RNA sequence: GGUCUUGUAGCUCAGUCGGUAGAGCAACGGUCUGAAGAACCGUGUGUCGGCAGUUCGAUUCUGCCCGAGACCACCA
RNA sequence: UUUGGUGCCCAUGUCGCUGUGGAAACACCUGGUUCCAUUUCGAACCCAGCAGUUAAGCACAGUGGAGCCGAAUGUAGCUGCAGUGAGAAUAGGAAAGCACCAAGC
RNA sequence: CGGUCGCCUCCUAAAAGGUAACGGAGGCGUACAAAGGUACCUUCAGUACGGUUGGAAAUCGUAUGUAGAGUGUAAUGGUGUAAGGGUGCUUGACUGUGAGACAUACAGGUCGAACAGGUGAGAAAUCAGGUCAUAGUGAUCCGGUGGUCCAGUAUGGAAUGG
RNA sequence: UGGAGGUAAAGCUACUGAAUGUAUGAUGGCGCCACCUAGGCGUACUGAAUACAAUUAAACUCUGAAUGCCAUUUAUUUUA
């Protein structure tokens, strides 16, 4: 009844990490430049 | 000259003033005040002529409080008309004394001083006024 | 005055039973009611007459 | 804002104010109330602020999905025969474990 | 998800942390509302039809549209002419879009130095001012006319602010 | 010397409709005879009385008639018909 | 003394019963000219007599006050 | 008698503050797959379950902080100079009460 | 000369009702296919704090807040679980009546139990004969329109009437 | 005997206006600096809101009589 949002899952370019519990799941795997801990305030 | 800024309606109802003075019954801020002995309309000119009566003979030592004002409007119709097709406009302003109120009262100077104030005070009033002193 | 009222009539034996009252400069669309008609001796749907 | 019961009970006051007021008759009102755990029913007779009759789930049953408190409650009205009375969903909704009690108390007699 | 976390330390962590012996005295985080404000829709920027799509890309949760609760004379606004935008998400949603915002969005920040230093209302909830809707990976490029952010809430199960900072502060939140 | 006079302006009045009490304590009532009369609820309805559209409180019942206060300050009244003791 | 009318830009006059201030010249700048006029290009200014209400933002719709204007006022 | 539920009353029935407890119940509480439901959402409603819970609600004790109630006396108004009796202020009271049903007592 | 001529709200109106003046104050000659009927769901205005656009005042969140909010509309009365707000279905904004009362000089005006027919909402109880209530109105006479289990100047029609 | 009522009175932190003194004083007037755009010092004064004490009202009411009114009982009287 909705745009069918699933388990999209995410790629971190520097924490070598990944996310995937539930988001827009078009583009599943997709890949993010800017990693969690990575930010200053994060880590730093 | 004492005044209300703004009201609700410009033509009230003659309020009458023969009871028992209904509240400013008692003296309440200085040690001396003036009492009526009886009920009158005072108008808003003779309250200023006391106030100034009494600033004038009062000097730089002491203070003067005011009780009553005049709330109540007055209509008076113009000269040379005659009566019916509605009602006048208003002219002055008066407050209603009843019989025993107290309305005027000074503190902070001699005896003597509060007695000559007051009675200076009491010659421009229509009422016939009453020396009272506090209470202890 | 304002002549506001209207009269509703019946679409099988054409009677104008009813009367009523309507604003025509707003809601133009002509009144598609169904309420007791006497004469049909039921509830027959009614139209707007002029 | 309330506690999820409160709301409860301010309903249950608009409805049986909305039967005090509306009921010419002297019809027994049939007012059964919902907990989280189980159900249980009272008839309460208006005009004497008394209970003529009452029933519950305490009646050596489990949680509920179990209308037996439909036909004791209802062998107990038609013992006492009156029945004929005005329903009562409490603070809930007519649903559920109330339309499965409502229909039990129906088919065996009762008039609503 | 981060109830798995959650529930797996931080609740008996809290627990022993503070004088409690109550289990669920820890607090709760309850819900988080979405808002914008959208008053360039005078009568038409948008019809607020795209901001709604991004609303609703963010996140399944349906975007529900506010009615004006009075009048101003100073706008073209009165008595309705809806305008702004709401969204309340709740369950493992709420924990999803919470993960996703603290480790995708203000990291993607221009600068996201810190926060939570009075943003508090004083009775255990903080608002975050989201600057733009371009930050958030469900979106492209291709968005509204003009670039808005977001007003998010997050409300906890207790008044006092002291285990509010206990609690933002064990799941990571940037201070 | 008559002088100019005029504008009036507040001329106007309605006529007073009765409304008020029109059954007090103890009366004999048969049903359909209003008992009170007025605009806005003024007197609660009580039990075996009615309120009309024109929220005019009249009997459904044959009996006495009994007023009777409650509310938060004791300031909201009641209206009531009591049966006879048949 | 009463009953009406009007008050808008610098001046003189216009503005759907509600979402609105418009002309001509006056003032500024440039052009022409020995210079000044005249002439041509651009310009510029507007909070609607003052105080109170209805109002979905009152110059606009009503009330009070101020100012002026008008046909008129002791028996006839 | 305790607890739960309900009704009648309407603050001397409130709003707080500090503590005590949950046997049964009462609630939180566990999930949305079913009926049903959200301007959106198991928030609420509704399902089917009791792992934990004294935290909150709930009840019991104390608390007169605010609010509510308020004597007697005197006085204002009346109504033929005696009765009539206010309002205001004050001592003070006040941590609801009354009933039915159900389990344990 | 000016102003007024009917109806509604308050005050004068002296705690039942009624009560005049060229007395003091205001409105009306309506509006609504929903601002009605019904079932269900819900309960203020302002303030404080927090939050980009966004400002004193938009939206949102949490408390406080006995009503200062709302009720189409002048005034009064009433109304915080309502008569205020939303959702689904709908036309009872029905037909024939009407015991009994209210105010009355008459004409007129108001409320209304209850019965029958046939409906709508609701599981049912029940509710619905317009709206929270009070103003939104005009007598006959004459003529016009629709229907018509009426008459039709000797009879059958028709004109023409009821 | 019961009841309806909002007048006399009274009160105004019990609401709508008007309004007195005192205390803290938001705001602003003034001067003031430094700032060209944000603010600071006192503010002869205007004075928000709160607190204490005192007021006024046909169209103010948290309150509030007697008389009067309506009904009823007893007792008496008259055929109105
Ligand atoms: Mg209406
Ligand atoms: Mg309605
Ligand atoms: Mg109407
Ligand atoms: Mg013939
Ligand atoms: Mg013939
Ligand atoms: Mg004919
Ligand atoms: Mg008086
Ligand atoms: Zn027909």
């Amino acid at each position: 009844f909705h745009f069918p949002s699933q388990s999209v899952s995410f790629k971190c370019a520097s924490c070598s990490n990944s996310f995937t519990i539930e988001s827009t799941l078009k583009q599943k795997e997709i890949t993010i430049d800017i990693c969690g801990k990575c930010h200053p305030f994060y880590i730093g | 000259m004492l005044q209300p800024k703004r009201t609700k309606y410009r033509k009230p109802h003659n309020v009458s003033y023969e009871g028992k003075a209904k509240g400013n019954s008692y003296v309440a801020f200085g040690e001396y005040g003036l009492v009526a002995t009886k009920g009158n309309w005072i108008d808003a000119r003779a309250i200023e002529s006391a106030r100034i009566a009494i600033s004038k003979c009062l000097g730089k030592t002491g203070k003067m409080w005011i009780r009553i004002f005049p709330h109540m409007s007055k209509t008076k119709k113009p000269l040379e008309v005659r009566m019916g097709s509605g009602k006048g406009n208003p002219e002055f302003w008066v407050a209603v004394v009843k019989q025993g109120t107290v309305m005027f009262e000074v503190a902070n100077i001699p005896e003597s001083q509060m007695i000559k104030a007051l009675t200076r005070a009491g010659h421009k009033l229509p009422v016939t006024w009453k020396i009272l002193k506090r209470e202890e | 005055a304002v002549k506001r009222s209207t009269r509703l009539g019946c679409n099988d034996c054409r009677e104008i039973n009813y009367l009523t009252f309507k604003n025509v400069k707003k809601n133009p669309e002509k009144l598609a009611l169904n309420k007791f008609c006497s004469r049909c001796r039921k509830v027959v749907v009614h139209k707007e007459v002029k | 804002m309330k506690t999820r019961t409160e709301q409860r009970r301010l309903r249950h006051k608009r409805i049986v104010k909305k039967i005090r007021a509306t009921n010419h008759d002297n019809r027994v009102v049939l007012m059964v109330i919902k907990s989280l755990n189980h159900i249980s029913v009272q008839a309460w007779d208006f005009s004497q602020n008394i209970v003529l009759a009452s029933s519950s789930s305490l009646a050596l049953k489990l949680k509920n999905n179990a209308k037996l408190v439909g036909q004791d409650i209802a062998d107990k009205l038609v013992k006492l025969k009156l029945t004929n009375v005005v329903f009562d969903t409490g603070g809930s909704k007519y649903h559920g474990r109330i339309a499965a009690l409502a229909e039990a108390a129906r088919e065996r007699g009762l008039n609503f | 998800n981060l109830k798995a976390h959650y529930q797996k330390t931080i609740a008996k962590e809290l627990q022993k942390s503070f004088a409690f012996s109550s289990i669920m005295q820890v607090p709760r985080l309850e819900k988080i509302v979405i808002n914008m404000g959208v008053g360039d829709a005078i009568r038409d920027s948008k019809f607020l039809e795209s901001a709604l799509n991004e609303l609703h890309l963010i996140s399944g949760q349906k975007p529900v549209a506010t009615k004006a609760k009075n009048a101003i004379s100073t706008y073209k606004l009165r008595a309705g002419q809806l305008i702004g935008c709401k969204v309340t998400l709740r369950g493992e949603r709420m924990w999803a879009f919470l993960e996703k915002l603290i480790y995708v969005a203000l990291p993607r920040v221009r600068d996201f130095r810190g926060l939570s230093l009075k943003s508090f209302d004083g009775r255990g909830n903080y608002t975050i001012g989201i600057k733009e809707q371009i930050i958030f990976p469900e979106i492209v490029y291709d968005d509204i006319k003009r670039i808005r952010g977001f007003d998010v809430t997050l409300v906890t199960s207790t008044n006092k602010d002291s285990e509010a900072l206990a609690l933002l502060r064990a799941l990571n939140l940037p201070l | 010397s008559k002088k100019g006079v005029g504008s009036t302006k507040n001329g106007r009045d309605s006529h007073a409709k009765r409304l008020g009490a029109k059954k007090a304590d103890g009366q004999m009532i048969r049903t359909g005879q209003i008992i009170y009369r007025q605009r806005g609820t003024r007197v609660y309805p009580g039990v075996n009385v009615g309120l009309g559209s024109d929220d005019t409180l009249f009997a459904l019942s044959d009996g006495l008639v009994k007023y009777q206060k409650f509310g938060p300050k004791q300031g909201k009244t009641r209206v009531s018909v009591v049966k006879h003791k048949l």
